[PDB]
């Protein structure tokens, strides 16, 4: 039983989705959703030279 | 668009067989059978001319 | 009338200030605010048609 | 299988038609021969085009509207025009004698002749036509084809057709503004078939108009080709519910369920907004609360009435781009906690709000603005009864002394439809007060 | 007519009774205190005689 | 089985939206404020109608009688009302308050 | 100081203010001798 | 060989059920095509729970999708997760439904509901266990409400027996979107009440303060709230599916937090939902799941657990953990907050705890709660409904599609009512 | 186990908890991005006092952080040891009172402190056997004061026998910063009284001359001042963090101190301070810590101890160091200077030895005196008050936000009601 009651356990883990593009982390997980605008930036970059050029 | 860069995880798109723009509607599905013209079904391949 | 938004109407005017608040927080309570605010402004509304 | 049958009667119709159809065949990218280089659809997967066009075995997309006017003019200008190989000849059916701007010619003597013509035209469409949502009528009331004979097919279809939604497009005239003389007399008499036949009236009105294309578009001296190019516009923000993918997808049906809370209360404001001009849009956010915003300033309205003298009964908004329900619900909450903006106190509800993706296109030499964003307001609003009491104060003192009635009286119609149509427009706005406190 | 102040005035109608309205709580939960504090002093009190 | 029929005031935009007062909603000394509200006997503990304030409108109907609300009156008077004193906010009325003059 | 529109003070009340404003409201008062000393 | 029929009536449930099984379909490994490509043998015990064996190695999922408007059953067909459905099961019909409550239930939504009931019948007798139908739509249209209040009815006479379990998204009044909303609602909770004995009630304004708090998430959409959804979906049933230390499923549920038959509206929620600059500062510890369940921001159906007593209380853990740890959590929270409990009721949580964590973490928590906060926002749909029908507005469609006033008259009775026995179990002394 | 929680508000308080913060991470050893780097084992043994341990090796400050505009809290958030907080222990209002106490109390942090109450309450909930909490608030301001002494009766109503310390920035007389902070002061320090356990009130000017004269230095900005004042906040709590050969925690040092309630009110002072041209000419030992303790220009307040008489005064000493020269130094100090001690209290003199030194320095001491000659800040805080309050100058910004000329005069009253019992217990005889 020890392989989590250990008291030093908690140093052990990593948190739960580290990075990104972490490939554990799914629709299942429920933490990787896909309403972070990640390419939000570059998407508003995008519509701000369309509407100056239009 | 905000739609038009997540397509493909957005809620109601209805069978992208369109190039141009994405969200003109495809009826294929749907069609009850008194006027359906042998569409492409979403699932199934095209025809003679792909396209 | 106030202003012409609720957002820009400001903490010590609304009627539901953490005051009043903690007042309502006992029964019975209620405060007499906004109907004399509603009288008065219908008696203005009469003056200015008239 | 959606589809719907667009009907434009008198001058007003037909030339707001052509705007229309100039801007369904840029949408659907229909070239106005009638052919469609697809050129990017993979197989047969197009079904936008549907619900306006009808494609035939010559590779040709006949539109599903009918033209009809009684003079030759407009409709010949039609035929010897550069959509004549896309319009189907007998589509565009015209007479041969004018109404006269007279309700009774157009009505009981020059309307009783094609009006078997044109019902045939509507049966072979409707016959064509299996989902059928409903029939956008696209007239004026300045008068004749547009007052008579259009009163008259909307009674006839009324008969025969039945539990069909029957969207009016309404030429409304100005306060002070107008062209005519007798129109308020053709005003007063189809208030009937607008009040009586119709499903949901949208007046519009050309002072309104020429307002947003003075200081929003920034065209000075503006034809009617810019104010058919905004009805177009509007017309195809409410229809792109049935021909594009949308997060909330708004039919005639739904709209009208939404919009009307009685059977009489039936003439819902439009207002469209995207509204600035080319030049000025590189200065403004355009955001989704602006565009809320934009529609409830009581400037850009498109009849000549002010609505912060009245009370929303309901609200229709149709979002369309770029727009998140997020930041629809925002500026919902921040139109409801604006004090100008004064609701009905029996609901406490109102904005039925509909999100579809594929954003509005710009016409080739345009004046409006490409944009991302576009919102289109339907407001059923208590403020629209003004425009009836300008309207029956001046027909009043133009029916004191009698004034033309001797033209309606010798084409047929009596004198007691003058005073019939005068009470039950004061029935109506007395309707409205009512619904209002 | 109606005074150009009956917003704020009030408003601090409301705060005047909501403050006198308070400062009768204060010595109605002052008095209530001082009745615990006698009342645990006995109860430790029995305590201890048992 | 008895009729509510909820009766609302006049709109006015300085109301909330809506609000409801906590001492209805109190899960934490409930079981003394509804039987004060029992003792008092005109202050009904009713489940609907909590929100006082709906729309934009007050509840004219059972959120406590006409009396005691419109009896807290912290004694004003307009004789007292045009002359504000100067240390509080309400003097800067001053260039308005004196074109009313003073008779009732 | 300068009256300062306060609540009733030096005695009676919020109680006893409120039922006064209520009995002035009503009709006639409660009764003259009522508050001996203001207890 | 407990099983369970899904069905999902109108765009909202539609959307929500396609998510729902996206989800379970990454819980078993289950490509979109119907293979199961998963590494353990444990996501392929019970897999029949939710799919149905086909030719090959095909598992074709035991759900009805059903809708007035075409557009969306296009749409959930071409969407994600669209080809593992079966085209047999997508009956529909090409008219629409108005938002119109009487529309979706007295006219040709009773048309469909022929064949709807043939596909339901077609899946419930290939069934040999048959647990229960959890049936998913909204409160806020006219096939939603209307036509999944006619299943509700039609499957309850059928088989009185099973557990019915239905979600729906009732209407908040700060998120609006419909303006019939509230004659919607009202005609359906008098449905909901009277014949499903498990109601799941989800709220859109909820939903949109969770993703805009605990999640940041600066453009949520209709994905994330369908996704917490489905997390919740999950949670409820994992114990039907996966092994565990203390197994629970649908009907143990429902015995240990219905108290009496009209009881049974909950308040869902789940954790851990953990924002991503927060991401790093968290440690997954089982006092740190139940503090995320027992948090008032963290609820799902718009109510606040502070402004009401629980009655009941679900807490379905998910994840190797330990049951002393769990039982101490869960006994500390009545034993700190008892004033939110009600006091005739000894333990009022229900504790079940499954040892197989979603993809991905290694712990998760579902909440359910049968609280008396419940009656708030059916307040609030009886205000707006007594508000919209004072002057009689908008009765002119449901006249015209065939309902007399006296059907709204009892709507209101029937939820004014079963608010006032939500107040009464909640002001009840101890003995 | 026992665990302090740690509050900052206002930008003082934000700016003076951020230097404390660091002190504490480079004394335990926390890197700026929060991983134990240390030395010697005894730096993690007794590390939840002040930090929640998280996954990996990341230790999070248990501190919560309140502002009322965001300039402050960006600014700490990107400065050094800024990313060690977890980003949900960040309330913080969008208004911003500013240099007022009605608006910081009474409304903007009055719906901002159930919040931050959330928060509190989070973290004493997230502890085992809490110590108390300490506040570093900035009397004299706005949100610092009113928010804060709003934050300090919430907790108190919420945890009533845990250790309430307050570092109090109270304002200057001749530093005159704030035209309104002898109102605020007035109006604030009455609600210190009633609800603070202990306060260790430091001013700004004595600050000022301690890193003028003892320290020189040319240049102490703000940075030195929060150096000063986090080196006593750590000196205050060592003792409980740290094993030592004699140990005193919080509520040790507040029974030792207090004789009465409302005699709460301390003299903070650190006593290794050399500048660097005197720090290699200067011996370092337990004699000369003493001396530089009990010398007036070295106090943390403006408040001679000359004129006015110790009541109660504590020594921390930190360091490998003879009991012997800790004992004859207290003892010679309180033969030396008998007459500024109180008669009727003998050896009134705390020891509190430690062992391990603040980092850099061999030995250290931290002194707390309770001197009757405290109320000469009050007085003065009290006769600028009455000075303003005659002609009610500045008093509109507070009617008008909502309270009342009463509160003032009830304020003032219980100043002088504080200062009567200081002057009282400073005249009182043996028998
Ligand atoms: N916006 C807009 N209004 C038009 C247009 N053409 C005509 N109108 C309006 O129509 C009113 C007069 O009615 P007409 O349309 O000219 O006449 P009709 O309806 O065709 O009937 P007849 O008189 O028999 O020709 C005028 O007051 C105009 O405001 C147009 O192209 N655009
Ligand atoms: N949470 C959530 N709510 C939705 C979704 N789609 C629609 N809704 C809500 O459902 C309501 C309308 O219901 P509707 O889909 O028209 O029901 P139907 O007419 O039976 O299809 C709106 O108020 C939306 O807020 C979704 O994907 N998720
Ligand atoms: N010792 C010290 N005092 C400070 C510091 N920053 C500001 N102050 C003092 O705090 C007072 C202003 O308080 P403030 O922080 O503005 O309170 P707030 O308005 O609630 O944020 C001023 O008189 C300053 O002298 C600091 O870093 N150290
Ligand atoms: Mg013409």
């Amino acid at each position: 039983e020890w392989d989590l009651y250990d008291p030093e356990a908690k140093k052990k883990d990593k948190p739960a989705r580290v990075s990104d593009d972490d490939p554990r982390c799914g629709p299942s997980s429920i933490q990787k959703f896909d309403g972070e605008d990640l390419g939000g930036k570059e998407r508003k970059k995008l519509m701000e030279e369309q509407m100056r050029e239009w | 668009t905000f739609w038009s860069h997540h397509k493909e995880k957005i809620p109601g798109v209805s069978q992208i067989k369109t190039l141009d723009t994405p969200f003109k509607k495809n009826s294929a599905f749907s069609k009850p059978i008194a006027e359906g013209t042998d569409q492409p079904q979403p699932y199934e391949q095209e025809t003679h001319p792909f396209l | 009338i106030g202003p012409e938004l609720q957002s820009d109407l400001e903490t010590r005017e609304k009627l539901t200030r953490p005051i009043v608040r903690v007042f309502q927080r006992h029964p019975g309570t209620n405060l007499p605010e906004a109907q004399g605010i509603i009288r008065g402004a219908a008696g203005l509304d009469e003056s200015l048609l008239r | 299988m959606r589809e719907c049958i667009s009907i434009h009667v008198g001058q007003a119709g037909v030339q707001i038609g052509n705007a229309c159809w100039e801007l369904y065949c840029l949408e659907h990218g229909i070239q106005p021969d009638g052919q469609m280089p697809s050129d990017k659809t993979i197989g047969g997967g197009d079904d936008s085009f549907n619900t306006f066009f009808s494609e035939t075995g010559a590779g040709k997309h006949v539109p599903r509207a009918v033209f009809v006017d009684l003079e030759p003019t407009v409709v010949d200008e039609v035929r010897t025009g550069t959509y004549r190989q896309l319009f189907h000849p007998e589509q565009l059916i015209t007479g041969k004698e004018d109404a006269a701007n007279n309700y009774a010619r157009g009505h009981y003597t020059i309307g009783k002749e094609i009006v078997d013509l044109v019902l045939d035209r509507i049966r072979k469409l409707a016959d064509q036509c299996t989902g059928l949502q409903g029939f956008l009528i696209f007239h004026s009331f300045g008068g004749g084809t547009g007052s008579g004979f259009a009163s008259l097919l909307m009674e006839r279809l009324s008969v025969d057709y039945g539990k069909k939604s029957k969207l009016e497009f309404a030429i409304y005239p100005a306060p002070q503004i107008s062209t005519a003389v007798v129109e308020p007399y053709n005003t007063i008499l189809t208030t009937h078939t607008t009040l009586e036949h119709s499903d949901c009236a949208f007046m519009v009105d050309n002072e309104a108009i020429y307002d947003i294309c003075r200081r929003n578009l920034d065209i000075e001296r503006p034809t009617y080709t810019n104010l058919n190019r905004l009805i177009a516009q509007i017309v195809s923000s409410i229809t792109a519910s049935l021909r594009f993918d949308g997060a909330l997808n708004v039919d005639l049906t739904e709209f009208q369920t939404n919009l009307v809370p009685y059977p009489r209360i039936h003439f819902p404001l439009a207002t469209y907004a995207p509204v600035i001009s080319a030049e000025k849009a590189y200065h403004e956010q355009l955001s989704v609360a602006e565009i809320t915003n934009a529609c409830f300033e009581p400037a850009n309205q498109m009849v000549k009435c002010d609505p912060r003298h009245g009370k929303y009964m309901a609200c229709c908004m149709l979002y369309r781009g770029d727009v998140v329900p997020k930041d629809v619900n925002a500026a919902i909450a921040t139109i409801k906690t604006k004090r100008t903006i004064q609701f009905v106190d029996w609901c406490p509800t109102g904005f039925k709000v509909g999100i579809n993706y594929q954003p509005p296109t710009v016409v080739p030499g345009g004046d409006l603005a490409k944009v991302q964003r576009a919102v289109c307001m339907l407001s059923n609003t208590t403020a629209i009864a003004e425009a009836w009491a300008r309207l029956d104060h001046k027909f009043d003192l133009m029916y004191a002394k009698r004034a033309f009635v001797h033209w309606y009286v010798g084409e047929g119609m009596e004198e007691g439809e003058f005073s019939e149509a005068r009470e039950d427009l004061a029935a109506l706005e007395k309707d409205y007060e009512e619904v209002g406190v | 007519d109606a005074l150009p102040s009956l917003r704020d005035n009030c408003a601090q109608q409301s705060n005047t009774v909501v403050h006198q309205y308070v400062r009768e709580c204060r010595i109605s939960l002052v008095k209530l205190r001082d009745s615990f504090l006698e009342t645990n002093e006995e109860v430790k009190s029995l305590i201890r005689g048992k | 089985s008895y009729q509510s029929i909820p009766r609302f005031s006049k709109l006015h935009p300085v109301i909330p939206r809506r609000y409801v007062p906590e001492w209805k909603n109190d899960m934490k000394n409930r079981e003394l404020l509804v039987k004060n509200c029992e003792m008092s006997g005109i202050i009904p503990k009713g489940p609907h109608d909590e929100s006082l304030f709906l729309d934009k409108r007050e509840r004219m109907n059972e959120v406590e009688p006409r009396v005691r609300v419109e009896a807290k009156h912290p004694n004003f008077e307009r004789y007292d009302g045009l002359r504000p004193e100067f240390h509080t906010a309400q003097s800067k009325y001053q260039s308005s308050l004196m074109f009313r003059k003073d008779n009732t | 100081q300068d009256k300062t529109m306060t609540f009733g003070g030096n005695g009676m009340g919020y109680t006893r203010q409120v039922n006064g404003n209520v009995a002035e409201l009503l009709g006639t008062g409660a009764s003259p001798p009522d508050a001996e000393n203001r207890s | 060989m407990r099983e369970i029929v899904h069905m999902q009536a109108g765009q909202c449930g539609n959307q929500i059920g396609a998510k729902f099984w996206e989800v379970i379909s990454d819980e078993h490994g289950i490509d979109p095509t119907g293979t199961y490509h998963g590494d353990s043998d444990l996501q392929l015990e019970r897999i029949n729970v939710y799919y149905n064996e086909a030719t090959g190695g095909k598992y074709v999922p035991r759900a009805v999708l059903v809708d007035l408007e075409p557009g969306t059953m296009d749409s959930v067909r071409s969407g994600p997760f669209g080809q593992i459905f079966r085209p047999d099961n997508f009956v529909f019909g090409q008219s629409g439904a108005g938002n119109n409550w009487a529309k979706g239930h007295y006219t040709e939504g009773a048309e469909l509901v022929d064949s709807v009931l043939d596909v339901v019948r077609k899946e419930a007798e290939s069934c040999d266990c048959l647990q229960g139908f959890q049936l998913t739509h909204s409160l806020g249209g006219g096939t939603g409400s209307g036509m999944g209040t006619l299943l509700i009815s039609k499957i309850r006479e059928e088989y009185p027996d099973r557990i019915m379990n239905t979600f729906s998204v009732v209407p908040s009044p700060k998120v609006s979107d419909t303006v019939v909303e509230p004659y919607n609602a009202t005609l359906s909770v008098h449905q909901l009440v009277e014949n499903t004995d498990e109601t799941y009630c989800i709220d859109n304004e909820a939903l949109y303060d969770i993703c805009f708090r605990t999640l940041k998430l600066t453009t949520p959409t209709y994905g994330d709230l369908n996704h917490l959804v489905s997390a919740t979906m999950s949670g409820v049933t994992t114990c039907l599916r996966f092994p565990g230390q203390l197994n629970a499923d649908l009907r143990k549920l429902a015995v240990n937090m219905v108290p009496f038959p009209r009881l049974h509206f909950f308040m869902p929620g789940f954790a851990p939902l953990t924002s991503r600059g927060s991401q790093q500062y968290r440690a997954l510890t089982v006092p740190e799941l139940t503090q995320q369940m027992f948090d008032a921001k963290n609820m799902m159906a718009a109510c606040d657990p502070r402004h009401g007593r629980y009655l009941t209380v679900a807490a379905i853990f998910r994840g190797r953990m330990s049951m002393k740890e769990v039982d101490e959590q869960m006994l500390n929270v009545q034993n700190k907050n008892s004033s939110y409990f009600v006091e005739w009721i000894p333990n009022n949580v229900k504790t079940a705890v499954c040892d197989i964590p979603p993809r991905g973490l290694k712990m998760s928590a579902t909440f359910i709660g049968n609280s008396t906060a419940i009656q708030e926002l059916f307040k609030r749909i009886s205000e707006q409904f007594t508000a919209m029908f004072r002057r009689k507005a908008f009765l002119h469609w449901y006249t015209g599609e065939g309902m007399d006033e006296m059907e709204f008259t009892e709507a209101e009775s029937n939820m004014n009512d079963l608010v006032s026995e939500y107040q009464q179990y909640q002001d009840a002394t101890a003995e």
